[PDB]
């Protein structure tokens, strides 16, 4: 009895083989930018190491096939001025590749393999550098920092409103950066069978939120509560008070979808909610209150509930009662 | 110019190296690279917003630390009187110190908020290399080195010290927090936010600095120039305030009877730790403050044939902190008056609660003074434990005062100082003769206070019955009474003032009479400043005679009787 | 302005002999002080001694007729105060009476005259003594380096600005500390004077709730008080920090360059 | 009494005290993009001063533990060329790190680990250099600057439409830049109550805007009006007129929300009325006219309206009476 | 904090139907660089009284 999802976003499910095999070679991009800083920054570092190590290499053999590392004669002008050393040529592929040049040793005329060395380095640094580039640019433009934020208290509470029995959530915003077109698909899970017979283990159903609209949008500044009105289309109207459990088999997942305010992207936070955290019969205390002069959201006491009783049995025998007692 | 340990050739030839690490100019550098790492490494994360456990001993480490590094830079600043080149390398790294410390602090502060201590042990790198430079400029310096300045010596170990320290509470915190690759945080419980829950006016939530200067305060008062204050503009309660300084004294009360099984008694032993932390507080500062007429002897004699302005700037810190540290000691005993006052309040209304009616209809009580006793001895015994430092403080100074005379230019026939001496019992007569008055004065005061309340009670009885100049006229004897002793009581404080502003003239003159430059207005100086807690000594005896008799009369008070 | 008023009022209320008898004391008397100690620094480069001593003499004498000023004037102000209050009272007609409750009218003879008379000496002498050492020191250290006025004059309009601002803070919250204390005195007032029909209806935990809070109420007045004072005893703390500084750097330097005869460099810095 | 949303957009609600922390290190980027343009300035450029600093404390240091300042005897070679100063240093660190390199200081073999600080500054200074360049772009690249040309009157009216009381507004836009899939959402937020007695201060109805299709979007070019329908099921069925003051505890949340054109990022203009700004019987008055060969939006009087009288009773009143008057 | 902003009647007054001076410049109030837009139109167009 696993979490679908846990109570942070973590699709805790794992793959298990796959049949086929990755993208050629665009898969590296995708798997480049989401990654831990560190293994990045070095991948980065490293490719500009082992560039310049390469070239210097080219570089130094080039002298050395020029016959320039042993005559110092004066007469024969070398490839590249000056380089007596592996070191040497590897501080002129560093001066090239990064567009330092001092120059103190530079390239001549004397040999034109070494100026295609040159343009090849050249071509390959630039080539190199905005591919770096544009990765920084996608990683650090990264998303899911935000995603953090939107915050999900511990528990939902059910309780009645409208003299109707309806699931609840609040859901919390941190950040006063705004998230933009802020959709819920509130979807309880389950391991649920049709009446032809099949089951499926993680069956999944949308369960709408009540909106009076109807559709899924909010418009989330202060932290409010997400809630569903139980309906006899609604799965949970078979629902009752002591069904819920941490050994029942039961899980509403809750997803929120926005654009964030100054990156145009999409980010998308989870939380679920089993059957246990699913608490009956309460209702979330209001955590604002008008301040001097402003709205006070109270952020403390976030998830803190109180417990009111109600009729504890399903709301299809709440219906049947409730046709009972005006049909009398 | 401006080169960093650079002379002439001579010189020229010492950025040399017979040994790398041998080059004093060497070490002195490296001991630089830290506080240029930490400085230029934190500035952007701190600009970003700009533009916990062991609070106490780090920040107890980091003021030391503050304090040395001041006299480093003096040591430095002095050093390079000798040469003609200017060479910087003696101060520049204490001052690049100082900023650096000053830049953990703030850094600190403001990661304290929401501490992601991965992101904080860059102190912990930090501090270890400032340690290990230390160290090394330390070792090296051993041998290598004339010595001929030992406070070199003994500031370079005293750094070193005060970095091992530093290092220690970082692994202190790491520990307790074993995030950087434990599983455990122990993260958090925080009664700071957490327990105030948004309605809070005090100290706690802010730093040890503020709290010795009142930053939080500053904001404060920042709102009362804009907006008059208000009511609901007003901070809340600290969860500790009255309820549980009550349920305290009743179970010192409790403790005090198992014991017995006066109220002062149970009073101190509830609550003595916060007079004499208070007190500390003030005999450190006094005691400190006590070094000023030594900078004063110093500035005149070595004026007399630079190392006086470095004196003087010492002086200068040295006041500093012996105001901030009079602040705490202070503060300490002003909050202390207000947690007793409550306190009291809650117990005499108790009293009340259980007062037996017979007692207030046949006799000793009434109504008037009843009230009239938390009315103003509660403020008494508020200005009483305002007082209450000074008192255990002064003894401790006047000692130090005599012995420093002793050891100063007055090292003998400073004989002035008996003066003083003597003058002690001439201030425990003068008090007990208040006291002797103050019986008399108090039960005066209360006979005419029963006399104008009965009087306007039923004002109109006298109105109409035309008895009022004879009431008035039996009003005025008790009024003159009171007069009369409050008029001995005026004479008697009346000596005591001039006794006490006397007694100062009279110990210069008796002194320099003695001998038959520096000397004697250095020990002037000092008279003077010993000359400043008499001031106010005159009216702490005042209001000890009054607090004494004011529980007297509580103690009457509490023993009544009770309806069970 | 108002307190110019006010004071004056209350000195009217002496006699003009004592305001002419106290303010010679307190001026002769600081002025003497400084002639003398900063003629001892003529002292340190006999006759001197013996007209010295003569000087010591004349501010003993001249310390002893201020303070019995002091005392005795504050106790002529009291005295003309309760007769003078008590007879205009006792003489004012019904309607104000009725009109007025009693309590207000009464505590000031209750407390206000308390208040006045047993402690307006003392801080009318520590103020006295304060300001006349302040300004006499101030004149001093300006004579003694001459440079230092330059320095004192921004110093002085700092002290001023903030302390009109810590005035401005200090006025509301004195007035918050009243109006939170009074409800004390009425409780108990009401405790006491109603505390059979309490007992009666067994509610005493109720009161005891209330009380509680009120006290808190007045500790929370007092600490905005105190939290205020002590950031104005810091901020002019640091003033005079900054003053002794600038006293001792100039004199040093000007002495040890300029030469001064430097017992003045220490009686300036001291 | 505060305003739920400023007149301009600005969410007047306070989070104080939230509980948790910040992110860890993404929290950067993010609060560096939206923040004022002097400061993110200052930061960057303080940036490059530390780094070209820090560097140049390395090269001197290298040098002078080298042995490299006091001798000048001719024979010994420097870690690096001709430096004399920490003046020095720091021009060559700033020639590294900008990858300008004169030439006069440069580099030499004498000294592998000055080689070392050559590369690690070039690998700092790439990775400082395509951060700030990654954050200058989704800077300039920031929206919210035409989220203030979308412009809304002053006071909203209502009137007769259809033989039916339906509350307006107006919208406009300023910029002939389109936006994309502008979709409103009204939204009528007030302290309201279930009938099970639970209260809460910021309650939040999504009023569906009267669309011939029923959805949200719209397609602004002309400064056009917006306007619900007041049904049975709208909460606004209960409201009166003078019902509506400054003092009645009512306000309705609009927002607008599409794509920038130039910038395929999405933006969002909050607007809100609370019961004053309301105008009750009033119709906006046409500000466009055929101009031409043109369509002439007179921007002028853009809120300007109209009085027009109406049944001054409640919607429900309205269907009251109409429904007495239609079975008469 | 204080803009003092504006009232322009250059604009505002105008209304949008409007010959004359105040909008321009000084400098076209002395040369008559409006009027040589006003008479652009009048090559393409032959004027009319609306
Ligand atoms: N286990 C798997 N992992 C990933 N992709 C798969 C897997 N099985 C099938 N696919 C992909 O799905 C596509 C269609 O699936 P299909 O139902 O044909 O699978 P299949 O060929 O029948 O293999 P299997 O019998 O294992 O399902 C194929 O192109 C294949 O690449
Ligand atoms: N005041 C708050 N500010 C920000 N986040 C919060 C706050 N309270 C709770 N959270 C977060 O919401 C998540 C679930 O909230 P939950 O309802 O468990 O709060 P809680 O642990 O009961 O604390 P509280 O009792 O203060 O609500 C937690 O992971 C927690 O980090």
């Amino acid at each position: 009895r696993a979490r679908f999802v846990s109570k942070k976003g973590n699709c805790n499910v794992a793959h298990k083989n796959i049949r086929e095999q990755g993208r050629f070679l665009q898969d590296v991009f995708t798997t480049l930018v989401d990654l831990k800083w560190p293994h990045t920054l070095l991948i980065f570092t490293m490719s500009f190491l082992c560039s310049w190590l390469l070239f210097a290499m080219a570089w130094w053999l080039i002298a050395f096939a020029h016959g320039d590392l042993a005559p110092s004669e004066g007469t024969a002008e070398p490839c590249v001025t000056s380089i007596h050393s592996f070191s040497s040529a590897f501080l002129f592929s560093i001066e090239v590749q990064v567009t330092i040049g001092f120059g103190g040793r530079m390239v001549t005329e004397e040999c034109p393999l070494a100026i295609l060395i040159l343009i090849v380095q050249n071509i390959v640094g630039l080539m190199i550098n905005a591919i770096m580039l544009g990765c920084i640019f996608m990683k650090t433009a990264q998303a899911h920092r935000r995603a953090e934020t939107l915050i999900f208290s511990k528990h939902a509470v059910i309780a009645l409103r409208h003299g109707r029995l309806c699931f609840m959530l609040r859901v919390g915003d941190l950040r006063k950066s705004m998230i933009i077109s802020a959709t819920i698909h509130m979807q309880v899970v389950r391991k649920t069978t049709s009446p032809e017979g099949e089951v499926v283990p993680l069956h999944q159903v949308d369960i709408p939120m009540e909106n009076g609209v109807g559709g899924n949008s909010i418009f989330l500044v202060a932290p409010l509560i997400i809630y569903h009105v139980i309906d006899a289309n609604s799965p949970l109207y078979d629902l009752a008070p002591s069904d819920l459990h941490h050994h029942q088999d039961l899980e509403i997942i809750v997803i929120l979808e926005g654009v964030v305010e100054t990156t145009g992207i999409t980010t998308q936070a989870r939380t679920s909610y089993l059957a246990d955290e699913i608490l009956w019969g309460q209702r979330f205390v209001p955590i604002v209150a008008e301040e001097d002069g402003r709205y006070s959201v109270d952020y403390s006491k976030f998830g803190n509930t109180i417990k009111v009783p109600t009729p504890l049995c399903t709301a299809r025998q709440l219906d049947e009662d409730h046709s009972l007692l005006e049909a009398l | 110019p401006l080169a960093f340990c650079g002379s002439e050739n001579h010189s020229a030839a010492y950025r040399v190296d017979q040994g790398v690490l041998n080059n004093g100019c060497f070490v002195d550098a490296l001991n630089v690279v830290p506080h240029v790492f930490l400085l230029f490494i934190t500035f952007p994360i701190l600009f970003i917003g700009w533009g916990f456990p062991g609070h106490n001993l780090r920040w107890i480490l980091t003021f030391m630390l503050l304090f040395v590094l001041v006299c480093e830079i003096a040591e430095g600043i002095l050093s390079d009187g000798v040469t003609e080149s200017h060479h910087l390398h003696l101060y520049m790294p204490a001052g690049m110190a100082f900023m650096a410390a000053v830049t953990s602090v703030v850094y600190y502060h403001n990661i304290e908020t929401s501490n992601f201590p991965k992101l904080l042990i860059a102190l912990l790198v930090y501090w270890t290399l400032a340690f290990i430079t230390k160290t090394i400029k330390f070792v090296k310096f051993l041998d290598h080195a004339i010595g001929f300045s030992q406070l070199r010596f003994c500031l370079t170990g005293l750094l070193v010290i005060l970095y091992g320290m530093l290092l220690l509470v970082e692994v202190n915190v790491i520990r307790v927090r074993r995030y950087i690759f434990f599983k455990t945080p122990r993260e958090v419980k925080p009664p700071e936010d957490l327990q105030d829950l948004g309605v809070r006016f005090l100290q706690p939530f802010v730093n040890l600095l503020s709290k010795g200067t009142y930053w939080w305060m500053n904001a404060f008062i920042k709102t009362a120039h804009k907006k008059p204050i208000d009511l609901r503009a007003i901070g809340k309660l600290p969860i500790a305030m009255r309820a549980l300084t009550n349920y305290q004294r009743l179970c010192e009360a409790f403790d005090a009877q198992v014991r017995k099984d006066a109220i002062w008694q149970a009073l101190s032993h509830a609550f003595g730790r916060r007079l004499v932390l208070s007190s500390t507080f003030r005999i450190l500062a006094d005691l400190l403050g006590f070094a000023g007429p030594l900078c004063i002897f110093g500035i005149v004699d070595h004026l007399g044939k630079a190392n006086a302005y470095v004196l003087a700037v010492l002086l200068f810190l040295a006041l500093l902190l012996q105001r901030t540290f009079l602040q705490a000691s202070y503060y300490v005993a002003i909050e202390t008056g207000i947690n007793l006052r409550g306190a009291i309040q809650t117990k005499i209304y108790n009293k009340i609660m259980h007062l037996s009616t017979s007692n207030l209809s046949m006799g000793e009580m009434t109504a008037g003074q009843i009230c009239n006793l938390v009315a103003i001895d509660t403020n008494q015994l508020m200005w009483f434990f305002f007082l209450c430092p000074n008192l255990w403080a002064m003894p401790v100074q006047i000692i130090v005062g005599v012995i420093l005379l002793y050891y100063i230019l007055g090292v003998s026939a400073l004989i002035g100082a008996a003066v003083i001496i003597l003058l002690a019992p001439v201030q425990y007569f003068v008090a007990t003769k208040l006291s002797q008055a103050q019986r008399s004065t108090l039960e005066y005061s209360n006979e005419r206070l029963k006399q104008t309340n009965e009087m306007l009670r039923g004002i109109k009885l006298l109105k109409l019955y035309a008895w009022e100049n004879i009431f008035r006229t039996r009003v005025e004897t008790t009024r003159r009474k009171e007069m009369t002793s409050l008029r001995a009581f005026a004479i008697y404080t009346s000596i005591s003032i001039f006794m006490n502003t006397a007694i100062p003239i009279a110990a210069v003159l008796i002194t320099f009479v003695g001998h038959v430059p520096s000397v004697a207005f250095a020990s002037l100086s000092l008279f003077h400043i010993l000359v400043t807690p008499l001031f106010l000594l005159s009216s702490v005896v005042r209001s000890t005679v009054k607090a004494l008799v004011s529980v007297q009369k509580l103690s009457e008070f509490l023993s009544s009787a009770e309806i069970r | 302005e108002i307190p110019w008023r006010a004071c004056a009022k209350y000195l009217s209320s002496a006699g003009i002999l004592l305001l002419s008898l106290l303010v010679f004391s307190q001026l002769l008397k600081h002025m003497v002080l400084v002639a003398i100690d900063y003629w001892l620094a003529k002292w340190t480069d006999t006759v001197y001694a013996m007209v010295f001593t003569v000087l010591c003499s004349l501010g003993i004498v001249l310390c002893l007729v201020t303070s019995v000023t002091v005392e005795w004037t504050g106790l002529k102000v009291a005295k003309r105060l309760h007769r003078s209050l008590l007879n205009r009272i006792i003489l004012a007609p019904m309607r104000f009476f009725e009109t007025t409750p009693l309590g207000s009218i009464l505590n000031r003879f209750s407390s206000d005259c308390n208040t006045i008379d047993q402690h307006i000496p003392s801080t009318l002498e520590c103020l006295s003594r304060s300001t006349l050492l302040c300004v006499s020191a101030l004149a001093v250290i300006s004579y003694v380096t001459p440079v230092f006025l330059v320095a004192l004059l921004p110093l002085a309009i700092v002290c001023y600005f903030i302390q009109k601002y810590f005035r401005v803070a200090s006025r509301d919250l004195q007035q918050l500390d009243d109006t939170t204390q009074l409800p004390l005195l009425s409780h108990f007032a009401e405790t006491v004077e109603g505390l059979t029909t309490i007992r009666a209806f067994r509610y005493e935990a109720r009161f005891q709730q209330k009380l509680l809070e009120y006290t808190d109420s007045n500790n929370i007045a007092s600490l905005f008080l105190t939290a205020a004072n002590r950031w104005l005893e810091v901020r002019m703390e640091y003033i005079g920090a900054c003053v002794v500084l600038i006293a001792a750097v100039t004199s040093i330097s000007n002495s040890l360059h300029r030469e001064l005869s430097a017992g003045l460099v220490g009686l300036g810095l001291t």
